[PDB]
């Protein structure tokens, strides 16, 4: 079938950049390509089409150029533009998107304010101990929290996860988790050293 | 004009299920409802449309004849009937509507159908808790399968990180929502409201240091 | 009369065009498939003129060509004698 | 009189693609060589539309093809000029 | 009458060539963007011929196909009646 | 009467083919440089049809293919409304 | 409905043989028969087609203007003229309708022409004898060129294993037909039926311990 | 001319599993692509026509997708499907077939029951001894089958055959002939052990 | 019939500017004037065109919809209006006649439009002096931005060898301009004309050994 | 977009010597490229329309050939046809322009008439010393001007520019400058060796 | 129906010369005569085509407008005027008719037309002589440019092999005309007869043993 | 332009076996290709048309296939054979011819009937001595003729010939020629042994 090639997948360009995203039709597709943004979670947003704008669109949005590659450019990157950026064919039966790519914009080292929890007592009749520890608002997305009890290391039950960026701060929070068997956690309770 | 999708959630392999796309706004004669999807992680799949005026609704060779696509012009809606289910239909499904010009105006919510053998949990639900901007929080413990969040019925919503659910080593959905707030309101009422329409749950825990 | 005959023929071609991106849809490679250029088709079908762009490669595509043809090209030329005469009685 | 037109044109087109699919096979690289699709062939070119899918390569062929529009077109007028009249006498 | 009715198409095509490159610059991987060429394509549609070298790819473009097909098919066909007059009054 | 427009006819088709293929050799890539397929090309015009396999890249090729239009399409239109006149006194 | 074939078996390198495609069930003006072969082990290879209307009957450059195609749709078949014949020629020659589609909708039998300067020979039928299933079959050795085996006539038919012609060192295919039976049964008439149309056969041996 | 290229030549897929294959055109060939299921000594049987379906053709079979790849597709291989899979454009004259797909069903390591056969007296009159060997509805086709005579090993006049799969148990029987000069048989005769 | 350019000269990045191409001969309704541009040693860049009869003017999504064109067929001009310029537009802009016909038939003389953050400068000019033939020449030293340079007020032009600019390490062109004269005439006057439209000079210097 | 690739860049042709000008678009284009030649500092001037001649343009110019490689030659070149030759597609929407191809033209092997020129009394007192060396009419380009003062070798503030070559004798001129503090010219001056 | 061509034999460099196509045979009004060319063990080169009717004569881009192709239906022929010749024209020069079918139905004997800047010479022929078979024969020696042999004025033909030249050392085409005869004739006349039409030559050299 | 590529160039095929020669057009030409004899010395004759036969064209030649390669077979090749075939396209402007294709008839091993010739008195007077050697009806054409003048070795000015292949006995002749100073000639007369 017709195969929208999108390119790149990963942008990690500064905001108020000049940003621009690539389309490859397998063939010569008309103008019938149209671009959405689609934000973590929420349904595909329609930016572009016939590659003319939409009512409500930001001017940065332009869409450019024929044959086999169409252009979708943010001429000055902002901090809401943090999205997953998609391509459609019309010309051919049946419609496909491309690929996809990812914007992400960069931004000054930060660092995290960090918050180390212990576990619930409710949870700690259940028998296992969560221990968590937050990471709040930092750049980049490499971040190294390990964790000791008594300081010798922990490679025990370590479960990370990251959020998406801020729509207005294009900042990362983490919250790794440690769970434990409350009798190991009774056995040792003096506490998650980030780097 | 906006679409407003119904049904969906988990099924055992080879199983069945029906999403529905309510209109709700202005609507033409002729406009096909399309249906797209999305995996965990990966891009959309256009996968079926639908004329609900004469009623032909043409599929991917990828959703094969597997799932038939309905109409009802008397409810505004159209329907995914969805038979012969595979680990791979794991995905979200939006609906759309295309006027004939061949792009995507609007798009219903979207929801989630998951497909594994495994069963229906329910979230355990243990707060955090804790000078400037101290942070409280609390886990939805070993859950599945879809999970929602909100801090006082919804009211606090700014320095909120409800984090995305990662695989517990058991095979259950254990998240971790989290709050910023300036430390002088602990005064404040805090108590993070975890929803599942999976588990018929409302579980709201209180948080004091 | 004429106003009786354009409208006819805008009607076929309003017809046509959404019958054929109806009949055309599924066909995997099929062109005709949007409203604004089945239209396109449509015109250039009842004006007998078949630039090739554009065209049915179902079957009840072509059954829909058809009628486009023997409604839209009689209906078409009545627009075309409309204006034959316009020119005829005037000049 | 129409109806005979008619069947005249529906002779001709089934006339002209059967003897177009018979002209033309044998011609490594013909399309026109299938009754169905030489039937859209015949219709395409008797409404003097000329869309290019198909036509044919060889001489046979279009000798068939010159026929097709010769008897084609003019019986297809008819039912042109039927449908022209019955507009309006109505109207 | 005539010479009125040739100036008139004359005029229909010296218009849509004119309008059409207009109405198309622009447009990546237009063809239809030169006079001459436009011309070409002006000429060959008011024949309700359609060989398909060239077309309106833009919607201003088939705009302007449109009224060259409505104008140009009309006072062209004068010029054919004009002409099939005159072979039949003469022999 | 008849027997003179399809004269005039088979003349214009011998006429046009003749000067095309004329008008055509020496332009590198032309097509439409032997009479046999310069034939073809002139009755396709004729007849008002447009497959498009073939057609003047030169402007004196086109020029050719003006006149073809112009005197073919009327002395064809002839043969149409002849063989249309003989199945209506006829049936 | 069905198409029913004639002639083929041996000739020399350079001869002729003749097929038929008797018609046989409601047969449409126009049709074509067409003529596909298949070597030993190989693909199909689509090689003519006739309109026995117009008799108008197109070939393959591969089969060159070797082979003829005949119409009579008075005896309502057709035929394949075969002049010129090679090694390669050896092959399967399945007919078929078509109905102007492109498509085969049915099928002759198809026969075997085999093509080597080799001679005719005989099968020499020599028989294999033998609880639960025991096991009986018999061979049928030396032959050239398309061998048949049914057993009491045609009547037993199950747990038969009549196997493919190995081409013994000599230049002589000896099959050996093969049939599994309950032991209680010998009891029971056991002959197995060998024909030959090129060398006018039709041995029966009989099986006793 | 039009090179229709099947794809693969070899499936040995298991029965009820998904079976899929694939027919890439030289050119864009329309829709104009037929299937033909053809079972060892039988006619080709015609599928699938217009890439559509016959009457009496069961519903694991249906085939799709276009441009130069179409697919004819077995959703639940079957039993009776061990067979070879063809391919027939229609677009241009003339007509080509593909290569052609086998299909081999798979199932459980089964055994052999094991036959061995003296030769016909009436044969040993003649001056050849065919000492046969029958192997009956094993899986998988690989099997060693060796004489020895006296106990030292025979390669002279070892002839192997092989059957098609059953249309119904997709096993595997054998028959291992060893010709002999009457004259070489007469000198020792105490006789094909199987691994 | 030939065309002629006015304006252009330095901006500040993201600055302003627009050039100008006067008619100056036999002009048709429908002719399009057109823009290309040629950075320092480079290709020619086809911009925009403009019908000054119904004023639709088409651009490159190399040159965006940063420029804009003007028409005026009351002054029988076409304009470049040149916003949010950047470094890359550091070029020359011919303008051209263009019938329809798809060929540039005239070109106006085309002008420098520079684009760097620094400031207009003045050139020093300082003169060198001096058989057969003997050589003498002048200086323009330290400037920015286009410089022009003849000889008696353009009268000696022969064995004139006015350079091209070298970029000095500073920042600033600083050229020479030298002709070849026989030694006899040092009588003659030798005086060399330096002119900048970016900073307003005249100087012209007298060349005695 | 069409992309006209002119071939080659550079010619070192000899005058009155036959010369030929490549020009491979991307797509068929019709017959609807043009040559435009281009003198140093001066604007296009058109050669050829249409792949056909214009009043006024000298006749060793002729374009020929089609399909997507179009040539102008320019039998027997000319001492005034050193320049730049460029390439103008027409037919898809928007125009371009080839590469472009500089033609030099070869000659004999000349030398240089040279003149050093001390630096202007009135610059001496600015505080910079600006030593000009002249290098007249030569052929080929490659010329070696070094400096010594006291006859040590000077790699400071060397700054050569070379000329056009001239329209007429196909030749070059080159003006090496030496920029030196005042006060370090006065500490020794005794001057521009070429080779 | 055949064509009789005229003309051609050597040129300097730059030089020029002129075929000729006389028709002679059933001419039809619209038939183009064609030129093509062969080198030395070289392909052929279609070069130009004229209809003497309309006397449109189109070239090759490979010939330029350097040859010019001419008409005269008054003397039934066409011509092949040749300026500015090159090294490579060096070759032998086929006219030819084609209906406008695109394939050429006659061609014209072919002459050969050679271009370098060394002179005409004159071929020295100096006489080989010699039971069964005996062979005799002559040389053509120190030649420039096209030789014709024939035995007896054309009476013996058999067991005769007439050589290709040889290009000397020195600059001069050397061939070697030979004969086989049964040795009982020498009796019998044999003189071998050279014609050149560069060099007026006729040289007849008997052979005794 | 459009090109014709004959394949092969040499065949050495043996008489009455099949031969075949291919001309891959480099676009689709429909069917406009012809084929033409041409024998050593004359003109081409054109033998198939429309890849279609002309009178008088012996029934061995017919020519096929289609699409870009077109294929002419002569089934049964004959003595009268040995020639260059030709190619032309019709389908756009200008006509081409393919590069073509030499046949070369093999035949048994034979020998060659040698007759050495001393130089003519009369051309002894002139001031060279040209010893001719004449090689009748030989194959293959490989063969080594030396010369040596009282037995040592001669590879001063030896100059061979051969002939093209006769047209009934596919044979070869040659003619080795040794030209002499009459005053090296005179030194020593007692002569062009052949292998």
């Amino acid at each position: 079938d017709i195969q929208m090639t999108q390119s790149p997948s990963s942008l990690s360009a500064s905001v108020g950049d000049r940003v621009t995203i690539t389309c490859r039709a397998s063939q010569s597709i008309g103008t019938d390509i149209h671009w959405y943004q689609q934000k973590p979670g929420k349904a595909p947003k329609l930016l572009i089409k016939y590659a003319e704008s939409i009512s409500g669109v930001p001017s940065r949005f332009s869409g450019s150029r024929s044959g086999t590659d169409f252009t979708l450019t943010i001429s000055s990157l902002q901090p809401e533009d943090f999205a997953t950026y998609y391509c459609q064919q019309s010309n051919r039966w049946p419609f496909t998107f491309g690929q996809g790519t990812k914007v992400e914009i960069k931004r000054t080292v930060a660092a995290p304010s960090v918050f180390i929890f212990p576990p619930s007592d409710s949870q700690l009749k259940s028998g296992t101990a969560s221990v968590v520890c937050l990471l709040n608002n930092f750049y980049p997305r490499e971040a190294k929290v390990q964790w000791k009890v008594d300081n010798a290391l922990q490679s025990g039950n370590s479960q990370e996860s990251v959020t998406e960026q801020d729509s207005k701060d294009s900042t990362y929070s983490l919250s790794s988790t440690l769970t434990l068997s409350k009798a190991d956690y009774e056995k040792h309770k003096v506490y998650c050293e980030v780097t | 004009v906006q679409l407003v999708e119904s049904g969906g959630g988990l099924v055992q392999p080879g199983g069945s299920l029906r999403l529905s796309c309510a209109a709700s706004g202005y609507t033409f004669t002729s406009d096909w409802i399309h249906w797209v999807r999305q995996a965990p992680g990966k891009g959309l799949e256009w996968i079926g449309e639908i004329i609900p005026s004469y009623g032909r609704a043409n599929y991917a060779d990828s959703v094969k004849g597997r799932f038939t696509i309905s109409a009802d012009t008397s409810k505004n809606t159209a329907y995914l009937q969805m038979n012969s289910l595979r680990a791979e239909d794991t995905a979200v499904y939006y609906c759309a509507r295309e006027r004939g010009d061949g792009y995507f105006d609007y798009w219903g919510q979207g929801t989630l159908v998951t497909v594994s053998s495994a069963s229906t949990k329910g979230p355990s639900v243990f707060p955090l808790a804790p000078g400037g901007t101290a942070a409280l929080g609390c886990l939805v413990k070993d859950y599945f399968p879809p999970v929602t969040v909100s801090w006082n019925s919804g009211a606090l919503t700014s320095g909120v990180h409800t984090f995305p659910a990662v695989l517990q080593s058991s095979g259950l959905y254990s998240l971790s929502s989290v709050v910023t707030v300036p430390s002088s309101s602990l005064t404040q009422t805090y108590i993070c409201n975890v929803n599942h329409k999976p588990s018929n749950t409302k579980v709201d825990k209180k948080v004091e240091p | 009369c004429a106003g009786a005959a354009t409208v006819l023929l805008v009607i076929v071609l309003l017809a046509g065009s959404y019958l054929a991106v109806l009949a055309e849809r599924g066909a995997p490679g099929a062109q005709l498939i949007t409203y604004p250029r089945a239209l396109w088709w449509s015109v250039v079908t009842a004006t007998t003129v078949g630039y090739g762009d554009l065209y049915p490669v179902t079957l009840w595509g072509r059954c829909v060509a058809v009628v486009v043809m023997v409604a839209g090209i009689t209906s078409f030329g009545l627009v075309t004698a409309a204006l034959a005469t316009w020119f005829v009685g005037q000049c």
